[PDB]
């Protein structure tokens, strides 16, 4: 079956289709240029990738406690 | 027989007991009930979607209904309290509209003064005075 | 003379704003009828369906019984609010 | 306010008896205003399971 | 097997004070073990319910159903130890409180049939109870006038509350 | 589900909030035993938060049973009457303390669904709606059409 | 047969539960049941109540004369709450006559008296007894404790806080748990009348002006089956009240009673009592 | 949520609210205030100093067990929950207004 456009919907696209026109209006004056940037956030990228490799590489199985180990006994803890 | 299932009485009647109130067999077999207990719930899950959903339906109705009452149309009473900066949601406008009939009307007075004041800024746009009531309070 | 709704009905609004414009206040005693506006007090089952329908400008479906079922579902202790 | 329950009650569910004159006006409009009137959507205490509806003459 | 109904005879009630209303006696019979469909005897049972034992036993006489005959045997032990037992002044003032047919234990059977092929008949058998309750039998339930029914309908008129609202 | 269980109205037990507050719940009772891993944390919570408790609580008389049982229970007795039992098998002290001080903390009045989230005796002010509030009134009372 | 004793025990444990529900036991006092200790219930009561009772005026309140006939009948094989619970009930009305004259100083001595009595009556009292718990406290030659008797011992209590915290105290208790009993009450709930017309006429007598005249300010299919009837009371051309109904009769008479609201203050949208 | 309240009223809300039992709080965020002859309307809020709505923690208890079950047909999918979510009773004491207009 046929379908057809009704003004809701035209006027749907066409909102969203004004909100892309400033979209391009507000990406059409960077701030700084290429050669500008270059750079400017190396040492920020290479202490958050540190700090990944830091969390990958500390990866261990948890340590092991005579406290938890005795605590069981306790399941059997009457009164006397 | 070395391990043999002793509980099933209560495996069964932890259904049967949700079915009871259902017609036919479905509240007494459980090969029956479960299937309809299981949809029964999931009905349960889906219907408080549903409830959200009839109770502004019905808020709106009500308002509706008080507005026209002032000849006032919800689309105009909403968005003119809105403009006026009453916040008040449409569950406690249906409420007032239903117990307190003199302040839903004096709340229809200032929307419909709102949406008159509305009209005479834009007919004499720019040099009118913002209305009276349609000075907005700033927060900061 | 302007008045924001008519003001025959339901009682006598009047909007205002506070001096700080912050608030809204609404003054709205109730009006009462006028004395000139009243008025002085004056001093087989398919039949008996057939006269409850037109007595009460309903259908015939409600007036039919129903059956053990119902009766003994329906909630006799039914919760009661305020 | 100030009336006993039931009183209140039966006032406030009362069924309204309303008039339409039909001449020259279409039936569409008339029959929206009746519809109206008749589930009682008119009413701000309206609900399906209420009964609400009111009387409509359409002469 | 349950024989409850013959136990709820020997149920003793504590001496009524005087200043007390006349407990009617209620008398417990069964017949076990019937030659007859439980579905054909409830016929006769919902019949007799609620009647009269003289009434009953009268249209019992009269019914062509094998049914009748027992259960007319069964009214009469009925009254028999009514009177004898269960201290009962009037042999004609009881009226049937209850009266039911239950399933009994049934026989299965072969039904031959024409390919080599065979049914499982059961010899049915079913059990009959009865109460009989001393007094006049309780008037019947007078249809519903077309004012209860108004008075009913302006009730629930009544009960209307705002719903889903303060 | 709703339509599968009872339901009530929000509501208090004798307008507690309105002169005083009155805690309904009054009886608690303990029954723990001496031994058996089910009533360790039932002991823990007898040895350490019990007294805490009941100076925190001077209003709820509190009992401790100690008899062999296989699950320690704790049963609360409201003023409405409501009796609430509860098993502590197997709970820490922890949780037994929380359990406990919602039982305390909670009114007698069943725990099913309520129906509305509020509760007025006075739910109008200015006048309950009725189909005459906001109908304007005529010259002698006159209905349309009326020749008089 | 299947080994194993659980699935036994909890069948045993819901057969046990389905025969109670079918054949509850009579009730009995809680005294009877275990884990019950009677000064330590009674000290709690007192704290419950955030009241600073005398231990030895609230057991002579617990304790009624019925009780004490049955204990030496049963020795054969104390002081009762007599004087306590008449202190207790004159106090009461006084103090409950003095809160609603202040709250309502129109209202007529005949509503202030029937209000009194409303709030002192055997099924709100007993109510406020019930869930206060002086039921279980009570001390009585059978139960459940019959009503009189538990207004008795109710009033009791009440003398027994008099003697101990003072008037004050007292006053708030009544206040706490005796006027909080017609909130959400109507006037005419509380109080019957009969005539409510004639009553009005008469208070209007009193306030010297002329009988008000019954009109009928809005109607709604007179002739059907469900009417709806509006009556105005006119004093001097003057709405005072009007009431709807379903006849005409009925109208007036809730107008009339719409009207003696009014006048006495009692109004659905009054002040509400202060705390 | 907006709550239409009155002296004597009771509210449910549908959290714990960190008080004790008994406790008495002020509730602050008051859009409206009404009466029999006028209503205040604050944009959006009235001040503290006209309106001072008083309640108090009268309960705390957790709701009825509610059931969440998903399930879709002819995948093996079938998932039930019991979730009871705690809930507070407050009971609204008193509604003050102030001569501050
Ligand atoms: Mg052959």
């Amino acid at each position: 079956r046929p379908r057809f456009v009704s003004l809701r919907a035209k006027q749907n696209m066409i909102r969203r289709l004004e909100i892309e026109a400033e979209n391009h209006y507000w990406l059409s004056m960077p701030y700084m240029t290429r050669e500008q940037e270059r750079g400017h956030a190396a040492v920020r990228r290479r202490e958050a990738f540190e700090a990944i490799k830091a969390a990958a590489t500390s990866k261990f199985p948890p340590h092991r406690f005579i406290a938890d180990q005795l605590d069981h006994l306790n399941v059997t803890k009457k009164w006397s | 027989l070395r391990n043999r299932v002793t509980d099933r009485y209560f495996r069964i009647q932890e259904v049967l007991k949700h079915a009871r109130h259902f017609r036919g067999r479905k509240n007494r077999c459980y090969r029956l009930a479960v299937r309809t207990v299981i949809r029964a719930f999931v009905k349960c899950t889906k219907a408080r979607y549903l409830k959200k959903k009839n109770m502004r339906t019905l808020w709106i109705n009500r308002i509706t209904a008080a507005s026209q009452e002032h000849g006032l149309k919800y689309p105009a009473l909403i968005g003119n309290l809105v403009k006026c900066q009453v916040e008040l949601n449409r569950k406690v406008l249906a409420d007032l509209a239903i117990y307190e009939p003199k302040t839903f009307k004096s709340l229809a007075a200032l929307a419909s003064r709102r949406r008159h004041e509305g009209f005479a800024a834009a007919l004499g746009d720019g040099k009118e005075p913002e209305g009276i009531f349609s000075r907005v309070v700033q927060y900061h | 003379t302007y008045s924001p709704l008519p003001d025959d009905y339901n009682c006598n609004v009047e909007l205002a704003l506070t001096s700080d414009g912050r608030t809204i206040v609404c003054y709205h005693p109730s009006v009462d009828i006028p004395y000139e506006h009243t008025k002085p007090i004056p001093r087989e089952e398919g039949p008996m369906i057939e006269q409850l329908s037109k007595m009460f400008f309903t259908t015939k479906h409600r007036w039919y019984p129903h059956g053990r079922y119902h009766r003994c579902r329906k909630n006799l202790n039914p919760p009661k609010d305020r | 306010s100030s009336f006993s329950r039931a009183p209140q009650q039966w006032a406030t569910f009362a069924r309204i008896w309303y008039l339409l004159d039909g001449k020259m006006q279409p039936p569409g409009k008339l029959a929206a205003m009746a519809s109206i009137r008749l589930q009682g959507l008119h009413k701000p205490v309206y609900h399906a399971l209420s009964d609400c509806g009111d009387h409509v003459v359409i002469m | 097997i349950s024989r409850k109904w013959e136990k709820k005879n020997k149920i003793v009630y504590p001496p009524q004070l005087p200043g007390e209303p006349r407990r009617p006696a209620e008398i417990y019979h069964c017949r076990r073990q019937i030659k007859y469909s439980k579905d054909k005897m409830w016929y006769l049972a919902k019949l007799i319910r609620g009647m009269s034992i003289d009434q009953a036993l009268a249209q019992l006489e009269f019914n062509d159903k094998k049914g009748a005959k027992i259960i007319k045997e069964v009214l009469l032990e009925a009254q028999d130890m009514a009177v004898r037992d269960h201290n009962v002044e009037f042999r004609s003032n009881l009226y049937i409180a209850e009266s039911t047919s239950g399933r009994g234990q049934c026989l299965k059977r072969i039904r031959y049939h024409g390919r080599g092929r065979f049914g499982i008949m059961e010899k049915v058998y079913c059990h009959y109870f009865v109460k009989l309750v001393e007094g006049p039998p309780p008037p019947p339930e007078p249809p519903k006038t077309a004012v209860a029914h108004a008075k009913e309908y302006i009730q629930q008129l009544r009960s209307r509350t705002i719903v889903h609202t303060l | 589900t709703a339509r599968g269980t009872p339901s009530r109205f929000l509501a208090s037990v004798l307008h507690n909030g309105l002169g005083r507050y009155v805690q309904q719940l009054q009886r608690l009772s303990f029954s723990v035993s001496r031994d058996g891993a089910s009533s360790r944390g039932a002991r823990e919570f007898v040895e350490r938060e019990v007294i805490d408790f009941a100076r925190r609580n001077p209003g709820v008389v509190i009992y401790v049973n100690s008899r062999p049982c296989c699950v320690p229970r704790v049963v609360a007795e409201y003023l409405n009457g409501a009796v609430r039992e509860e098993s502590i098998h197997c709970k820490s002290v922890e949780e037994i303390s929380t359990l406990v001080q919602k039982l305390a903390d909670q009114s007698g009045l069943d725990v099913i669904r309520i129906r509305k989230p509020f509760h007025t005796d006075n739910p109008s002010i200015q006048g309950q709606w009725h189909p005459f509030t906001n109908k304007p009134t005529t010259f002698r009372g006159l209905r349309p059409r009326e020749v008089q | 047969v299947k080994k194993g004793f659980r699935a036994a025990f909890r069948f045993q444990k819901e057969l046990e539960r389905q025969r109670l529900l079918r054949c509850p036991p009579p009730p009995v006092r809680r005294s009877e049941k275990p884990n019950w200790d009677y000064h330590a219930e009674i000290q709690a009561f007192g704290h419950r109540l955030q009241e600073n009772f005398s231990l030895d005026l609230l057991k002579t309140a617990f304790v009624n004369s019925c009780y004490i006939k049955s204990e030496e009948a049963k020795r054969q094989q104390l002081k009762s709450n007599q004087e306590l619970s008449e202190q207790g009930t004159s106090f009461s009305q006084t103090c409950l006559t003095q809160f609603l004259e202040d709250e309502y100083p129109d209202m007529p001595t005949e509503g202030i008296k029937n209000l009194v009595d409303f709030l002192t009556g055997e099924e709100v009292v007993c109510h406020v007894a019930r869930n206060l718990a002086v039921e279980q406290l009570t001390l009585s030659e059978e139960f459940p404790v019959p009503p009189a008797v538990l207004q008795q011992t109710f009033f009791a209590v009440i003398g027994a806080l008099l003697q101990s915290s003072g008037p004050e105290r007292t006053a708030l208790f009544i206040r706490d748990f005796l006027i909080t009993q017609m909130t959400g009450k109507e006037l005419f709930e509380m109080w019957k009348i009969i005539n409510p017309m004639g009553l009005l006429v008469e208070e209007l007598k009193k306030r010297n002006v002329s009988a008000p005249e019954s009109r009928l300010t809005r109607q709604s299919g007179g002739t059907t089956a469900l009417p709806l009837y509006f009556v105005g009371l006119y004093c001097d051309k003057k709405l005072i009240a009007e009431g709807p109904g379903e006849t005409v009769l009925v109208a007036e008479e809730e107008a009339a009673r719409v009207a003696l609201r009014k006048l006495y203050g009692f109004t659905e949208n009054r002040r509400p009592w202060n705390y | 949520r907006q709550w239409k309240v009155t002296s004597e009223d009771l509210i449910l809300i549908g959290n714990e609210l960190d008080l004790a039992c008994g406790e008495r709080i002020r509730l602050e965020k008051v859009l409206l205030v009404g009466a029999d002859n006028f209503t205040l309307l604050g944009k959006p809020l009235l001040g503290k100093d006209l309106v001072r709505v008083e309640a108090t923690v009268i309960e705390k208890t957790e709701s009825w067990p509610r059931i969440i079950m998903r399930f879709r047909k002819r995948k093996n999918f079938k998932k039930k929950r019991i979730v009871t979510t705690p809930q507070t009773v407050l009971r609204i004491n008193s509604i003050e207004i102030a001569p501050c207009l």
